């Protein structure tokens, strides 16, 4: 396989140029902690709204299509099933509302900050905690817009059957919209602290 | 995982053919079409069900079990077309694999008549029309197997299925017709479960593991028992017949090349417990078949699975079979086995 | 007849819009010549909007005599 | 060469509308090819469905629009000395709208192909189909919305 | 008077009919004319081929059979089918016609077996000389062919089709090893067939060989593929001579074919000037036998029972049509009409108007309402526009939403006259819904000041720009007043304007979207008072509305509360809401900003009523059923309908920003597409200036009218669809109901 190939030339690569640096004795060349300080929490904010947006959009289309094919193919026989599924779609789009609304509220932090204080504690705090607060929201979301729509699909393929199903399995389609929204409190929570950028 | 994946190629085709499924008759509707008086009734209630008006044009004295049956095969061939025409890739290289075990039965049975002399258009009339290559009506007139081979078996996609057939006498008969069927279903099975091991997913990969080893074991007994009968039977050349892909594989499959009784074969099948009370009492041929309904039950359990294709079509099968029972048994009006249906759904 | 008939409604609704947009851009309107980015020249644009609605009529004109008959 | 306006600066507004392009209209030829797949499929056998099927390619299209609407407001706070700010504010909404996009036109091509298969023989089920693909489009539509959201912050308080 | 249903279901009673069989087909016909009765299936017990009346419905069913064959030879033999009177029955309404008697019925059944008999005769006749005569013109066409084609018995020269024609020439190859002459032409025109009923392409085809049993293999061969084959004297004067045996035995065989040809189809045009009214006449003796078929009928007696559900309001009417009916027949017979009291699920039927037919088929699209239940239809009407004009809002697109449906409107006679297509039917059922939805994007584009993207300086704006600046100077305007009528076109174009529009139209969303789900609540409220549910009122509305107006009601006189204070004159800080909304439940009793004096008491307070009510709703609906296994299908049923709920509000509260971002998404798009558009066609004068203007705005117009018009205009009719099905509906909507379906007769197209 070519992407195993590649991946594994990307590991030896890796660790031959940090054994290279380290014996040398320039491992403290490889700074992590340089890169992240130096980084511009710009970057870190914008990519955390960017993907928080991408992926809960990603998990919304997914869960979509996922219910969406199951419940055009149940209803060639049973047509009265779209009108009643339709919450599947709805469960799968909330998830995108989630992802909607976190960016909404982090973009409200994105303030212009001054030369001197740019890479401050508290602007790098801001940009650390929008990245990976987006992140945790983009993928709970693309997460639980899976689940929702395999939930979905088997929701509108046994309701075709029977439609006593459908209240059944609504109850795991529930739990599985849980998910979506905790990734949405505890994104919410990681930037509750992070004022914006000064 | 299982439903990731599943719905972008496939998911209409699952909830089409669940559907489908769905539209099985049940144990009720299958007593309903038993209490019937006439065709013309069990038309009518045949309208009831998810059949449709599909004799609605038959008129009375045109219905007959031999017509209520085509028309049947028709459109359970039609939906199976339909699906494989909303298919493409993994799931469209399964709908022909499965085409293929009906296409080498067509094969046979066109050559069966072509030694036979039967009438031509009753022969075309029996073949399944779902295995069709478009050089099957030559088959009326093709004898000798290295001719069948090379002006036909090559163009099929059943010419990888022909490779160890050479080695018989070049003159063919009944017999050298049942052994090429079975030498060259044995090979579409060996291919058809490689298919599924390698390119059909979890969990459509094991359910048609399973299912596939379950038909490789029928066809083992069946070949077994219509060679008991035949004294030209050689043990070691039977292993080129017996699928090497079923759950007898491999102990219980050597044990029945090497078997030549009835005893014989029932201490071979002795090593799987499902297959000994099969030949411990009762109809046999009932028995794989309310086996492979309870197996095509299970396999409907499982969703994002495409093995559910393969349980409809021969729970489907099966029930175009039960109706044609029911059919003949009310038009020469002898109802003692009538019951004589199986059913899982 | 239906091409005479897309025309003619397209026509019509050129002469209204286009003919409102010139007269804005005569009045010198803010929504209009108000920014930098806006052209300089109000007259100049509304004199040119001005030809172009008298296309758009003698287009819809033609049209609509097409139509009638 | 300012350390608020570095010179690599509008490398970021440059990819966020290359981007804010290129994934809508992958995710809208996705689309397209798959309601194009299911139109010629049904149209075999009912082709007068042929002209009320093609709302999936439509609605695959729609987010090609977003893109460009996004990639044509991206331009205009492009600029050789354009603050990091800027830069990544263009690079976060290409991004949204892009990725979004693609997702979109990913579920209106599956959707659309699913409900074009399945409205020939149900016709009850365009207005199901109508209704999913509504639901996969406002996907794009949101993505465009946070998109809009972070250029009304592009050139503000910029120095 | 009739009761005007369109607030709840119109009220209706089970009717019993005691039908003697002397006049029950008279019964049936007059039944089915009033299209009043929704008959029940009292026979229901009994199986199929059993009930009363199997054999007179199949026989009705052959006779069906039989004309849909003789459309289908219609049609192969392409005759035009002339369409029955319409008016001769009325095609609906309560008026009653003369009836066809039952000598007429059997005078139909015994005509269409007769005509069945001599069209299928006459059918097989044309096959067998069709078929023939395709053979010899495929004589004639491979008797035709030049010298070279037989120049490379001898061969098997021979008609097949070009779908087997490669086949056939590689089986060949493959049957002949390399001693393959296969040369072949193809016949131009298309070749019909009467043994698949469709046209095939044919080409003829022709083989060397010189085997006495090569020859008979290669023979085989050819015919088993559906191959014609043909003899031919391998002569040039052998050729002319065979060619001059055809075309003279073809000139009889094409009188004969032309003769049989004109008699067939002169019994066909007999058929098609009455074939319609015969079969709406067989049509209608099938249905009046199928409702008869739903009748307890009575063996020792001669009274058909039968049940129907039939409106309170057309009970007078239906006695009074039947007395007619008694009148016009002379028979005297006892009571024919009993009303009866039962425990079934009436019907569901609102009287529906055409301006309330389109938002009704909305309303009943989702599911069918259950007996007198509030009407989802009645509040869409105004609703759904609004929510749709919201997303939309836009003055100029809006007003051509409004011609467009105008179009219709006023045209609506000559469009109910004439047949509609899929699309055309649609958007003329709902042309009252598109006119309502124009008119209110009118109104919204009013408000919005959005007219083609542009704004409208009507009145006097609020804000005022500073005295002088330098070009290119960043300005503020400061405020002198307020603007009267939608929002200020001073924010037209400048810097900030998102940043305001952007909350206007968010905080608008959440308030009419709260608005809405409580308008929908007290629906619910409304059906348990109408069905004297007095513990669903105590257990699932109070605590409900309590629930809302705690969390999301105290949201939205926070935001109308926002607006009223002037902050920057109080000088307290502005209080931002959503961090103020998300404190009140991730860290109770904190509160950064003070909107108003006792902020906390009253949050802590809030927060815990819901989560006093979450229990109330929970379990004291199960508690009243418990002290009035039944009891855990309740509890658990209540346990997910307390799940739901809770989750559905917030769900539901968010998910109303889809008004701000289709409304967003709308005003951007108008914005850059009158960028691309037509701005670009300002700067350039003169003649090509001129030009590009033309062409500019056609392009734009046309984008106008296919995106945004009418694509942005259809995701948010369908979005404001979704709004009401779900985030309305589920509020007041129980479903379920049975839709009202009565026994009227309908000309059913063949
Ligand atoms: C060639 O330019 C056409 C489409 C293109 C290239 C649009 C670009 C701007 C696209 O990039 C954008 C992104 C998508 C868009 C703006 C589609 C609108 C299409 C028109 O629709 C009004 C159809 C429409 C006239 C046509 O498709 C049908 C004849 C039809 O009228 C048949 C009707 O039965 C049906 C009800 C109706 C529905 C489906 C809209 O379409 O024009 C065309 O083909």
């Amino acid at each position: 396989s070519f992407s195993h190939f590649l991946y594994y030339l990307v590991l030896i690569v890796v660790i031959v140029y940090g054994l290279y640096k380290l014996f040398t004795g320039h491992g403290s060349d490889i700074n992590f902690g340089k890169f992240l300080l130096r980084t511009s929490p710009y970057m870190w904010a914008n990519l955390g709204i960017a993907l928080c947006v991408g992926l809960s959009v990603v998990g919304a289309a997914w869960g979509i299509f996922i219910t969406g094919s199951s419940m055009i193919g149940a209803g060639v026989r049973a047509p009265r099933i779209t009108t009643k599924n339709l919450i599947s779609i709805i469960f799968c789009e909330v998830v995108a509302i989630y992802g909607l609304i976190i960016a909404i509220v982090f973009s409200s932090k994105l303030t212009v900050a001054t030369a001197e204080n740019m890479y401050s504690k508290s602007n790098l705090y801001t940009g650390y905690s929008l990245f990976w607060a987006g992140i945790t929201v983009g993928a709970s979301n693309l997460i639980c817009g899976i689940a929702v729509g395999i939930t979905g699909a088997t929701a509108a393929i046994s309701d075709a059957a029977d439609s006593a199903l459908f209240v059944k399995i609504l109850v795991i389609e529930i739990f599985g919209s849980i998910l979506g929204l905790l990734g949405l409190i505890v994104g919410l929570l990681m930037a509750g602290k992070a004022s914006e950028f000064q | 995982m299982e439903g990731v994946y599943f719905n972008i190629d496939n998911g209409f085709i699952e909830g089409v053919v669940r559907g489908y499924r769905n539209g099985l008759l049940s144990n009720n509707q299958y007593i309903n079409l038993t209490q019937c008086d006439t065709l013309e009734d069990l038309k009518l209630q045949l309208s009831s069900t998810d059949y449709g008006n599909f004799l609605s044009s038959v008129s009375s004295e045109s219905l007959t079990t031999s017509l209520i049956q085509e028309y049947a095969s028709s459109k359970l061939y039609h939906e199976f077309n339909y699906i494989r025409d909303q298919s493409s890739g993994s799931t469209r290289k399964f709908m022909d694999y499965i085409t293929y075990g009906y296409m080498i039965d067509n094969v046979a049975l066109m050559i069966t008549g072509t030694i036979h002399d039967r009438d031509k258009g009753e022969i075309l009339q029996r073949c399944h029309p779902l295995g069709w290559f478009d050089t099957l009506p030559t088959l009326s007139v093709a004898t000798d197997l290295e001719s069948l081979y090379e002006t036909v078996l090559v163009d099929t996609p059943l010419a990888p299925y022909f490779k160890n057939c050479f080695d018989t006498a070049e003159e063919l008969d009944d017999m050298n017709i049942e052994i090429i069927r079975n030498k060259l279903y044995k090979a579409y099975l060996e291919d058809f479960y490689n298919f599924v091991t390698e390119e059909i997913p979890e969990p459509a990969k094991e359910c048609m593991q399973t299912l596939l080893g379950f038909e490789a074991d029928r066809r083992s007994i069946n070949i077994a028992l219509n060679s008991l009968q035949s004294s030209d039977i050689d043990p070691d050349l039977k292993s080129d017949l017996l699928p090497n892909i079923g759950k007898l594989y491999p102990l219980a499959t050597f044990h029945l090349a090497q078997a030549q009784d009835f005893e014989g074969v029932r201490a071979a099948l002795a090593n799987v417990y499902e297959y000994r009370g099969f030949l411990e009492t009762g109809n046999l041929e009932d028995h794989f078949y309310q086996l492979e309904m309870e197996l095509c039950r299970d396999a409907f359990t499982q969703q994002f699975a495409i093995s559910t294709v393969w349980a409809w079509m021969k729970s489907k099968e099966q029930e175009v079979r039960n109706i044609t029972w029911i059919a003949e048994c009310i038009a020469q009006n002898q109802r003692e086995r009538i019951n004589n249906y199986i059913s899982v759904y | 007849t239906g091409k005479a008939w897309c025309c003619t409604v397209l026509s019509a609704f050129g002469v209204v819009i286009l003919s409102v947009i010139a007269h804005l851009f005569n009045t010198n309107h803010e929504s209009f010549v108000g920014s930098i980015n806006d052209p300089e020249d109000g007259p100049a644009v509304a004199h040119t909007v001005y030809l172009a609605a008298l296309v758009y009529l003698v287009f819809f004109v033609f049209c609509g005599f097409q139509v009638y008959l | 060469m300012t350390e608020l306006c570095p010179v690599y600066a509008p490398f970021f507004g440059a990819i966020g509308c290359a981007s804010a392009i290129i994934f809508t209209s992958l995710g809208a030829a996705y689309g397209t090819a798959k309601s194009g797949v299911g139109i010629c499929a049904t149209c075999v056998l009912r082709p007068d469905l042929l002209f009320k099927n093609i709302v999936p390619v439509i609605m695959a299209g729609i987010i090609a629009i977003y893109g460009l609407v996004v990639s044509v407001l991206v331009c205009y706070s492009l600029g050789q000395k354009q603050a990091l700010y800027t830069g990544f504010i263009q690079l976060g909404a290409g991004l949204s709208v892009g990725l979004s996009g693609l997702a979109a036109g990913f579920a209106i091509g599956i959707v659309g192909d699913a409900g074009v298969r399945g409205s020939s023989q149900q016709p009850r089920l365009f207005v199901g189909m109508i209704l999913i693909l509504i639901f996969a489009e406002v996907l794009g539509l949101y993505g465009l919305i946070v998109a809009l959201l972070l250029n009304s912050r592009a050139t503000q308080d910029v120095v | 008077e009739k009761e005007e249903a369109i607030f709840r279901s119109a009220e209706m009673a089970l009717v019993q009919f005691y039908i003697p069989q002397e006049i029950s087909r008279d019964s049936a016909y007059t039944l089915g004319q009033l299209g009043l009765v929704q008959f029940r299936d009292l026979n229901s017990k009994v199986r199929a081929f059993q009930r009363t009346f199997v054999n007179e419905i199949r026989r009705l069913d052959n006779v069906e059979r039989q004309y849909r064959y003789f459309y289908s030879l219609l049609k192969k033999h392409d005759i035009k089918l002339y369409e029955g009177d319409t008016d001769k029955y009325l095609d609906g309404s309560g008026e009653l016609y003369v009836p066809p008697s039952g000598s007429v019925i059997d005078d139909y059944v015994r005509n269409a077996s007769y005509l069945e008999e001599r069209l299928i005769q006459m059918e097989d006749a044309t096959d067998q000389i069709e078929v023939q005569k395709n053979d010899l013109e495929q004589y004639r066409f491979i008797l035709q062919s030049g010298d070279e084609f037989f120049l490379k018995v001898n061969y098997v020269t021979g008609v097949i089709a070009r779908d087997k024609v490669a086949t056939l020439e590689q089986i060949l190859w493959r049957v002949l090893r390399g001693n393959l002459f296969f040369k072949t032409v193809e016949i131009e025109q298309p070749v019909y067939d009467v043994k698949t009923r469709e046209y095939k392409h044919k080409n003829a085809f022709i083989v060397f060989s010189h085997g006495d049993l090569i020859i008979k293999r290669i023979r085989k061969i050819a015919e088993s593929l559906d191959a014609n084959l043909y003899d031919v004297d391998s002569s040039n004067e052998g050729r002319s001579q065979q060619l001059a045996k055809v075309n003279k035995n073809l000139s009889d065989l094409y009188t004969v074919l032309k003769t049989t040809s004109t008699t067939l189809e002169s019994e066909l045009y007999a058929i098609a000037k009455e074939l319609d009214s015969w079969f709406q006449d067989v049509t209608r003796e099938k249905a009046i036998f199928e409702i008869l078929n739903k009748s307890n009928y009575d063996t020792n007696r001669k009274i058909l029972i039968a049940e129907g559900w039939i409106p309170r309001d057309e009970l007078a009417t239906l006695q009074a049509r039947l007395g007619e009916m008694i009148a016009r027949l002379g028979i005297d017979v006892p009571s024919i009409i009993q009303v009866l009291d039962t425990n079934h699920t009436p019907p569901t039927f609102h009287r529906t108007n055409k301006f309330t037919a389109g938002f009704q088929s909305i309303c009943d699209c989702y599911g069918i309402a259950q007996y007198r239940e509030i009407n989802a239809g009645l509040p869409t009407i105004v609703t759904f526009p609004f929510m749709f004009a919201i997303m939309f809002g836009d003055m100029g697109h809006g007003f051509l939403m409004t011609l467009a449906a105008l179009s219709l409107v006023l045209n609506e006679k000559k469009i109910n006259k004439m047949k509609r297509g899929e699309i055309f039917d649609m958007a003329f059922t709902g042309r009252y819904i598109i006119l309502l939805m124009g008119v209110f994007s009118m109104y919204t584009g009013f408000l919005y000041n959005d007219i083609f993207s542009k704004t409208m300086t009507i009145f006097k704006s609020g804000w005022k720009w500073p005295d002088h600046w330098k070009k290119g100077e960043s300005i503020t305007a400061t405020s002198v007043g307020t603007y009267p009528i939608g929002l200020d076109w001073a924010w037209h174009g400048t810097e900030n304007a998102l940043l305001f529009s952007n909350s206007y139209k968010m905080k608008l969303s959440i308030l009419m979207g709260f608005i809405h789900m409580t308008y929908s609540y007290f629906f619910s409220l409304a059906n348990h008072l109408y069905f004297n549910s007095m513990i669903d009122i105590i257990g699932n509305f109070i605590p409900g509305l309590l629930f809302m107006q705690g969390i999301f009601g105290y949201l939205s006189v926070c935001i109308v509360y926002k607006w009223a204070v002037d902050w920057v004159k109080d000088g307290k800080p502005a209080p931002g809401l959503l961090n103020m909304l998300i404190n009140m439940f991730l860290s109770p009793g904190t509160i950064d900003d003070e909107l108003y004096p006792h902020q906390a008491k009253v949050q802590v307070f809030l927060l815990l009523m819901a989560l006093v009510c979450i229990p109330w709703l929970l379990l004291v609906k199960p508690l009243h059923f418990k002290f009035t296994e039944d009891f855990g299908d309740i509890m658990i049923h209540q346990v997910i309908h307390t799940i739901e709920f809770c989750l559905n509000c917030v769900s539901h509260t968010a998910s109303y920003l889809r008004l701000w971002a289709l409304s967003l998404a709308h005003a951007q798009l108008s914005s850059v597409l009158w960028t691309m558009t037509i701005q670009i066609a300002f700067g350039f004068r003169g003649f090509v200036g001129v030009f590009m203007t033309v062409a500019l705005f056609a392009m734009w117009f046309a984008l106008t009218c296919a995106v945004l018009v009418l694509m942005e205009g259809t995701s948010a009719m369908l979005h404001s669809l979704r709004l009401h099905w779900v985030e309305s509906m589920s509020k007041f909507f129980v479903g379920e109901g049975l839709p009202y379906e009565p026994f009227a007769f309908e000309y059913k197209d063949m």
